C-alpha cells in the first residue's frame, strides 16, 4: 500500500520542504541491490509450499498439544485453517520485502488480528513459534544454505537482504502479540 | 444446409424465451424493486438507508456509475451469463424459504426478476456490508478476510477483470471512494432501533442461505454478525 | 501512493497469490531509472524559488485582470498566495519525480481539485498557463540531457492533465 | 423535476401509503404563489435579449482578459457563444420560475456543471459575476413589487449557488 | 412522522443536495392551511367524550352480538375498553389533524394493525363501522364550514382505509 | 491471462483513471527480458519429446507401482497418456515462458487441478516428482547461461507449487 | 487483458506444440522499438485533453445538428456524456497501444455497445467522425507534425508506431458500427 520510495516522501511532506539531491541517495543504496532483492525473493517463493509445510510440521512436533482434543489444530479443518492463517504471512512479509517497506502488514493483516485470535482462543505462542521458523527459513533460502535446496544465484552478499527480511517477521510476531 | 438462416457462431445468452418476454422480465423486476423501495422509506420519509449522494457531484455521478455497472452486466461472456442464470435460479428459490408453486415458477422462468428480488430483499433485510458496524477489533479483521475472499470471484487467478471497473474517468475513479465512506459512515448513523436489527438480519441471512452446516463456523457468524453480513456470497461478480 | 510497487504488490495482494516472478521484474525499471527519472530533482534543488517567481508574473502577464478588484489575485498578499500555490504544485511535481508514480500528486496535488478552484473562483486555466510556461524551460543546455530532463515534463504534465 | 408535487406524491409513492391529508396541503401554497411566484416571468418576457447583452459586456468589463488569445472569449464568435450561454442560464431561471421548484435547473442548469467549465476552461467565476450583476436590477420601480420580484432573485441565486 | 417537511427535507437529505428552492415552496400550503386544516381540532376539543359514546353504542347497535359470551365486548368492562379504543382512534385523528400528515397515525394508529385485531379477535369491520358513523356528523351547521370541517373527514378516512 | 500488461491496464481500468505514467514503466522490464526470459523456449524447441520420455520413466522408476492393476498407469496406453500428460505440463511451461506471466498456466495448467487428480486417482506427487526431475537439468553447459535458463525453472516451479 | 507476448502463445496452445526459437523473433522486432513506443504513447497522453477538446469541437463544427433540440449533444449533460463516451476511447486504444495488441477493446468496451447506442438513439456517424479525428490526431502527435505542439523525441521512424495505432481506431469504428 506504500513503498520505500514514498516512505521518505511522507516524511518530506512532514516538513513541507523539497526533496534534496542527498536524501534520495539512500534510494541509490537501496537501488543497486535491487537485482539482489530479485535474486532473493524468488527464493522466498522457491519452496514456500515446502516452507509452510516445514513450518507447521516443525511447529507441531515440539507442541502436539494442538493435536489434543480442544487443541487448536486437532481438527483437520482447523489444521487447514492454520495453513491458511500461515500462508498469508508468507504473502504479506514478501509483499513488504518487494516493497522494501513495511506497509502491507499494518493495513491488511495486523490490525484487529490478535483480537480475533483471543476471540477465537488461538494460542499466540504457537503462531510466534511458526513465524520464527519462517524468519530462519527465509535467510536460509535467500542464501544457498539449505540441505537439498541449492538456489544458485549470482555470488556475493545478501546480508543486506537478510537484515531486510529479519526486519519484517519481528513486526509479525509483535502485532500478533 | 448451406446458407442457412441459423448461424453456428454468434452469441445466445440463454434464457431468451422470445422477444415479448424481455419487456415482461424487466418490468416484473421493476415493480419488485418498487416493492423493495416501499420498505425502508416505507412509511413516508427517505431515510439515510437509500442515500443517493453526499455533495455536488455525488448525486449525478452515482447515476452514471450505476448505469456503467448495469452495462457491465450486459457485455459478459455467454459462459458467465449462463452461469449467472444458473446460480440465480438456485438462489432465488432460497429467498422466502417456501416453495411457492407460483412464485417459484416465476423465478425459474425469470432471472432479472429473480436477481432484482434477491438484491431488494437483501436491502430491506439489512444484512449487507454497507450496513455492517463491527465493534470488535477481531470482527474488522475477519470482515477483511471475507472481503479479500470475495475478490477471488472477480479476480479468478490474478487480473482484475472489469467487474470492479468502478467508473471510467479520472474523476469517476475518485468519486467512488468518497461515495463509499459517505455511506460507510451512515452505517453507524441511523438509530438504535435499526442497526441493532441488522445484527439479527445477517443472523437471518448467512446462517441458512449459503452455509447449511459448518456449525463450528456458523457459530462464528452468530459470534461475529458484522463479518457474516459482509460475506456477500451472491455472485454479483463484485 | 502510486509507485510501481504499490501497484504490483497490491496486485498480488488482492490476488491473494504468492509473490511469484510476476511482481519481481517491476522494480528494476525504476532501479534503472534511478539513473534517469530522479536526476531532475537537483536542477530545482538549485532553483527552488527562481522558477515560480518567473512563472507567476508571466501568468499575471497573460492574465493582468487578476489584480483588479472582484478577483482572486487582487492585491499583493494574494499575489504571495499565488506564488506559494504554484510553489506547492511544482513542489509536488518534484515529489512525484522520485517515487515511481504520481502518488503525492494523486493524494495531494490533483485529487480534490474539484471545488477548491470552483468555490474559491480560482482559474485553473491560470494555473495551467503558469505551469505550462515552466515546461518549455527544459533543454539539454544547462540542465542535464533528455535522459533525465524529460521526467520533469512527464510529471508536470499530469498536473496540467488533471488541473486543466 | 423538482416541483412541490414531485416531492409530495413521490413521498407517498416511496411510502406506498394512501394519498391522505398529508399531501393535500402542499399544492395550495404554490397556488397562492401563482399570484406572486410566477409574475416575474413577464418582466423578461418583455426583456429577453435586453438583459443578457448588458450583463455580458459587464462581465467582459470586469474580465477584459477574456478577449486575449489563449482564453475562451477571444474573438467575437466566442462573445456570441457567451451571450447565448448566459441566455440559457436566465432562460432556465425563467423556466424554474413557473414550476414550483428548480427542476429545469436541477436537470438542465447546474447538474452536470462539473467538467463543462473545467475541461472547456470557462471561468464559473465569470458566469456568476455576470448573473449577480443581473440581481441588483430588481427593484419595485418598473418591475412589480417585492411580492413578485423576489422570486426572480430566489431562482437566479441557486444558479449562483451551484455554479459558484 | 409524515408532515410535508418530513417529506421534503428528507428528500434533499437522501439527495444530499442543497436545500434549494425545491423545498421552500412546500411549507406555505400547510401555512395557508393553518387557516383551514387545523381548525377542526377545537370542535372535538369541545366534544371529547361526547362523540365516542354515541358512536360506540351505535356500533353495538349494528353489532349487538358483541355482548354475547365468546366475543370481545361481552361485559361492560370490555365495553369501556371499546369506548377507550375508539377514543384512541379519533384522538389520533385529531393528532394528525394538526401535523401536515398522518405521522401519528402512520406510527401509532394503523401501522401494526395486523395481529392486534387478528389474534385478539377484534372485528376491524366493527371499528370502521363505528368511525364511519362519526363521519356523516360533519356539516356546515354547528361546525365551521367545509373550508375546515373536511380535514376531519380527510384524516378519519385514512383510518378507515388502513383499518378496513 | 496474466501478463504484466494484463495487470497494469486492468489496474487503470478498474481504477477508471487515465493511462498515466503509472502504467508506462511496466512493459520495459518484459522488453529487457526479451533478451532473457523467452530465450529458454528454443532449448526445448530442440527437445520437444526428448525430455518428457526421460522424465516419465524416471517417475515410473521412483513409482514402479503404477504399472500394477488397480492403478492409473497400469498398461502401456496409460503410459502413453502419462507421456502426453507431462507433455501438456512443460508445454504450458514453455507457453507461459513467453507471455510475461503464468496466464496459460493460470487458465489452463493449474486452475482446475482439484478433482482431475482426485476423482481420476492420479497422484499429483507423481506429477511433481516427474517435473522436478526436469528441473536439475538446467545448467550453463549446453543450455545458455543463467541469464536465460532460470526462467524455465521460474515457470516449471509454479507448476510444482500449485500441483503439489 | 491480453498482450502481444501472449498473442502468439494462445496460437501456440492452438497447435499444442512448443514455441520455437524462430517464432519469437517477431517479438524482437516488436521489442527493439519498445522505447520508440514509449517515445510515442507519452505523446498520445501529451495533449489528450486538448485531443478530445479538439475532437468534439471538430466534430460539432461540421455537424451542429446535435446542438438542435433532440440532437444528441444539445444538452450540456449530453455534451459531457459525449465527452465521457469519447475519453474512454482515448483510454482503450492506448491500452491496446501499450499492449501492442488489441485485446482491451473487445472485452471492456466493444461488446454490447452499439446496441446501447441504438438503444439510446446515439448517431453512429458522429462517433465514427470523432474517432476518425482521433486516428489522425494520434499519428500527428507521435511525430512532431503538429501546429504548436513540438513533442521532440529521439529522431527517426515511427511509421511502425503509426501503423500500430492506425490498426486500432479501425476496430473502434468497426465495432461501434
Ligand atoms: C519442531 C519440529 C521441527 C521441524 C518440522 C523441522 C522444521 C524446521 N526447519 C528449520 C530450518 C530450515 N527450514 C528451511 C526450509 C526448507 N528447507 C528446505 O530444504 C526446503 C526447501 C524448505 C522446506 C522444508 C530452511 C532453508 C532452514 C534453514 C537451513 C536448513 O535447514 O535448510 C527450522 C528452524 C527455523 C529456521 O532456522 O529457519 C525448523 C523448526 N525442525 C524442527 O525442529
Ligand atoms: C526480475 C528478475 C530478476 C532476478 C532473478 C535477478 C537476477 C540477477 N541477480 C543479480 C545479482 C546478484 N544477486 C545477488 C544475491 C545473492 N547472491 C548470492 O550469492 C546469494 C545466493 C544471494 C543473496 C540473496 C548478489 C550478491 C548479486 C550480485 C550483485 C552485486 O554483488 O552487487 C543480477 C546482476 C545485476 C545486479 O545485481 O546489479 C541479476 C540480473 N535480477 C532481476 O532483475
Ligand atoms: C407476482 C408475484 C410476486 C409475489 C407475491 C412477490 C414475492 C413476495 N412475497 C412477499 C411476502 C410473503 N411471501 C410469502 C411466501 C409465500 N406465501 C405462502 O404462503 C407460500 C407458501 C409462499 C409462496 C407464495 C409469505 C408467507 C409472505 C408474507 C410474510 C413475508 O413478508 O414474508 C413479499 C414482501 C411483501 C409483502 O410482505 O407482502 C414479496 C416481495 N414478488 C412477486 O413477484
Ligand atoms: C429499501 C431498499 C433499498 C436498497 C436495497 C438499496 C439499493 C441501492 N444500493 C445502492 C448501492 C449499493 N448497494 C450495495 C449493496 C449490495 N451490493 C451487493 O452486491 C449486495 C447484494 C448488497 C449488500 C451487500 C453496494 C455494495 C452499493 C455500492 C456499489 C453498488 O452500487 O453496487 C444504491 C445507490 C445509492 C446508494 O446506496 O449509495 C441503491 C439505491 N437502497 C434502498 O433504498
Ligand atoms: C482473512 C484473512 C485471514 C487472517 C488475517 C488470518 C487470521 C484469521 N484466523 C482465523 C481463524 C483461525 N486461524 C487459525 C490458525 C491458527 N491457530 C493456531 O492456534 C495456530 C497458531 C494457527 C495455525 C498454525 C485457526 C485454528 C482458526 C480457527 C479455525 C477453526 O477453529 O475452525 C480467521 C477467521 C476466518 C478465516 O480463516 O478467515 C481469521 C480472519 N486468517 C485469515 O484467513
Ligand atoms: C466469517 C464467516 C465465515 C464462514 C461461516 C465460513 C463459510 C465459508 N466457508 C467457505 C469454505 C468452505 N466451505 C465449505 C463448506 C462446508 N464446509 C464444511 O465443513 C461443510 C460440509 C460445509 C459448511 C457450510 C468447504 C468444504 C470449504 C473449503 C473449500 C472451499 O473453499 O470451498 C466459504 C467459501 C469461501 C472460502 O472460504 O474459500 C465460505 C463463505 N467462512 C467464513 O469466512
Ligand atoms: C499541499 C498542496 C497545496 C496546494 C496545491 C495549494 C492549494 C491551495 N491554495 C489555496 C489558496 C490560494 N491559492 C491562490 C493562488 C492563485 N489564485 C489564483 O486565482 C491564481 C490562479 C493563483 C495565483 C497565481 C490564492 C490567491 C489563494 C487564496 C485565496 C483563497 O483561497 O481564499 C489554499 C487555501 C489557503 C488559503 O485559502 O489561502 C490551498 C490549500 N496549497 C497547498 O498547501
Ligand atoms: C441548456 C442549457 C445550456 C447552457 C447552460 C449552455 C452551456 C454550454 N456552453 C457551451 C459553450 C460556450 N459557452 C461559452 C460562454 C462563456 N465562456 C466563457 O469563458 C465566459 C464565462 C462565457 C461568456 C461570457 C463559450 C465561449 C462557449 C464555447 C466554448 C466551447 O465550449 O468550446 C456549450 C457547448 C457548445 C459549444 O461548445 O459551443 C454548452 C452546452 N448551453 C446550453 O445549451
Ligand atoms: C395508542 C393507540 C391505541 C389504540 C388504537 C388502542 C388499541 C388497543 N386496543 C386494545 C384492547 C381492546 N380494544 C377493545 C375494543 C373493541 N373490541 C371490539 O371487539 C370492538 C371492535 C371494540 C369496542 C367497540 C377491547 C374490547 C379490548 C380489550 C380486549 C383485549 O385486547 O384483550 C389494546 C390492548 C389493551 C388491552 O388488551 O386491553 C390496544 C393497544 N389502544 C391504544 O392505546
Ligand atoms: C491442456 C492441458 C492438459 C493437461 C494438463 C492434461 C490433463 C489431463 N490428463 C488426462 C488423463 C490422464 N493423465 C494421465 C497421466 C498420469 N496419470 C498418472 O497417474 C501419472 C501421474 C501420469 C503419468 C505419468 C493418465 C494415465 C490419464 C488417463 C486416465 C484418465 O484420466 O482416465 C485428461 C483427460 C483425458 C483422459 O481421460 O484420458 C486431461 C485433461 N491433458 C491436457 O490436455
Ligand atoms: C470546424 C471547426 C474547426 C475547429 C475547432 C478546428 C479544430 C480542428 N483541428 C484539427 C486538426 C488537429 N487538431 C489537433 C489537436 C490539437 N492540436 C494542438 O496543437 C493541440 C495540442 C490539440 C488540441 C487543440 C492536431 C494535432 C491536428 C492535426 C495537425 C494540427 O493542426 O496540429 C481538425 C481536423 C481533424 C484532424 O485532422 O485531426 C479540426 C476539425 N478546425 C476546424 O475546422
Ligand atoms: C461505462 C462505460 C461507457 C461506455 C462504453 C460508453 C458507452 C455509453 N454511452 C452512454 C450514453 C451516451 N453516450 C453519449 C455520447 C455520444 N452520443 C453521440 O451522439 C456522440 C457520438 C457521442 C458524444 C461525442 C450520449 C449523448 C449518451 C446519452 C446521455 C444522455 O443522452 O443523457 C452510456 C450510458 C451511461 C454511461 O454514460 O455510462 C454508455 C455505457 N460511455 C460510457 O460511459
Ligand atoms: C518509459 C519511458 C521511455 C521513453 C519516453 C522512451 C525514451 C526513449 N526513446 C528512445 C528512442 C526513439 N524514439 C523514437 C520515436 C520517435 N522519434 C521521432 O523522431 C518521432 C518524433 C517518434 C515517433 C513516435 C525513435 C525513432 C527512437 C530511436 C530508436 C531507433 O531509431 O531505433 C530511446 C532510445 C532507446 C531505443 O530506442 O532503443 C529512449 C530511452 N523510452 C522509454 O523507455
Ligand atoms: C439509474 C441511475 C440513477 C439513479 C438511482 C438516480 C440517482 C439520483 N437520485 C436523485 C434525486 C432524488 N432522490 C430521491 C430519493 C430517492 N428516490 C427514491 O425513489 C428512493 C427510495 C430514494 C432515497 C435515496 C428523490 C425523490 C429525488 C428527485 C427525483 C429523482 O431524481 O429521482 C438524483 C439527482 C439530484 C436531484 O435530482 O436533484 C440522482 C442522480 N439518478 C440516476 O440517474
Amino acid at each position: 500500500m506504500l513503498d520505500a520510495f514514498s516512505r521518505v516522501v511522507v516524511n518530506s511532506d512532514a516538513k513541507a520542504a523539497y526533496v534534496g539531491g542527498s536524501d534520495l541517495q539512500a534510494l541509490k543504496s537501496f537501488i543497486a541491490d535491487g537485482n539482489k532483492r530479485l535474486d532473493a525473493v524468488n527464493s522466498i517463493v522457491s519452496n514456500a509450499s515446502c516452507m509452510v509445510s516445514d513450518a507447521v510440521s516443525g511447529m507441531i512436533c515440539e507442541n502436539p498439544g494442538l493435536i489434543s482434543p480442544g487443541g487448536n489444530c486437532y481438527t483437520n479443518r482447523r489444521m487447514a485453517a492454520c495453513l491458511r492463517d500461515g500462508e498469508i504471512i508468507l504473502r504479506y512479509v514478501s509483499y513488504a520485502l518487494l516493497a522494501g517497506d513495511a506497509s502491507v502488514l499494518e493495513d491488511r493483516c495486523l490490525n484487529g488480528l490478535k483480537e480475533t485470535y483471543i476471540a477465537l482462543g488461538v494460542p499466540t505462542n504457537s503462531s510466534i513459534r511458526a513465524v520464527s521458523i519462517m524468519k530462519a527459513q527465509a535467510v536460509a533460502f535467500i542464501t544457498n544454505t539449505a540441505t537439498e535446496r541449492k538456489m544458485s544465484f549470482a555470488a556475493g552478499d545478501c546480508t543486506s537482504l537478510a537484515s531486510e527480511v529479519a526486519s519484517y517477521f519481528d513486526r509479525v510476531g509483535a502485532a500478533i502479540s | 444446409k448451406f446458407l442457412g438462416t441459423l448461424k453456428r457462431s454468434k452469441d445466445p445468452s440463454g434464457l431468451r424465451l422470445g422477444f415479448y418476454g424481455r419487456k415482461a422480465d424487466d418490468f416484473m423486476a421493476r415493480s419488485i424493486a418498487m416493492q423493495a423501495k416501499a420498505s425502508a422509506a416505507g412509511s413516508g420519509v427517505y431515510t439515510t438507508q437509500c442515500s443517493e449522494g453526499a455533495s455536488k457531484g455525488m448525486a449525478e455521478n452515482a447515476r452514471t456509475a450505476s448505469l456503467a455497472k448495469q452495462f457491465r452486466q450486459a457485455q459478459r461472456s455467454a459462459r458467465e451469463m449462463s452461469f449467472d442464470y444458473y446460480e440465480g435460479r438456485k438462489y432465488a428459490m432460497k429467498a422466502v424459504g417456501h416453495i411457492c408453486n407460483y412464485e417459484e415458477k416465476i423465478f425459474q422462468q425469470y432471472n432479472k426478476t429473480a436477481a432484482a428480488y434477491v438484491m431488494g430483499k437483501q436491502e430491506t433485510l439489512l444484512s449487507c456490508d454497507r450496513y455492517a458496524q463491527p465493534a470488535n477489533k477481531a470482527e474488522e479483521y475477519i470482515q477483511k478476510s471475507v472481503q479479500m475472499q470475495m475478490k477471488k470471484r472477480s479476480i479468478p487467478y490474478g487480473v482484475y477483470t472489469t467487474s470492479c471497473a468502478d467508473g471510467t474517468v479520472k474523476g469517476m475513479a475518485e468519486n467512488a471512494r468518497v461515495a463509499k465512506e459517505s455511506a460507510n459512515f451512515r452505517a453507524r448513523q441511523m438509530s438504535a432501533g435499526a442497526k441493532a436489527a441488522a445484527r439479527f438480519n445477517a443472523r437471518r441471512v448467512a446462517n441458512d442461505w449459503h452455509n447449511n452446516g459448518c456449525n463450528y463456523e456458523e457459530k462464528l457468524t452468530s459470534r461475529f454478525p458484522a463479518a457474516a453480513s459482509s460475506v456477500r456470497p451472491t455472485t454479483n461478480r463484485y | 501512493m502510486k509507485s510501481v510497487i504499490t501497484t504490483v504488490v497490491s496486485a498480488a495482494d488482492a490476488a491473494g497469490r504468492f509473490p511469484s516472478n510476476s511482481d519481481l521484474e517491476s522494480i528494476q525499471g525504476n532501479i534503472q531509472r534511478s539513473a534517469a527519472r530522479l536526476e531532475a530533482a537537483e536542477k530545482l534543488a538549485g532553483n527552488h524559488e527562481a522558477v515560480v517567481k518567473e512563472a507567476g508574473d508571466a501568468c499575471f502577464a497573460k492574465y493582468a485582470y487578476l489584480k483588479n478588484p472582484g478577483e482572486a489575485g487582487e492585491n499583493q498578499e494574494k499575489i504571495n498566495k499565488c506564488y506559494r500555490d504554484v510553489d506547492h504544485y511544482m513542489r509536488l511535481v518534484n515529489y512525484c519525480l522520485v517515487v515511481g508514480g504520481t502518488g503525492p500528486l494523486d493524494e495531494w496535488g490533483i485529487a480534490g481539485a474539484r471545488e477548491v478552484y470552483r468555490t474559491l473562483n480560482l482559474p485553473t486555466s491560470a494555473y495551467v498557463a503558469s505551469i505550462a510556461y515552466t515546461r518549455d524551460r527544459l533543454c539539454v543546455p544547462r540542465d542535464m540531457s533528455a535522459q533525465a530532463g524529460v521526467e520533469f515534463s512527464a510529471y508536470l504534465d499530469y498536473l496540467i492533465n488533471a488541473l486543466s
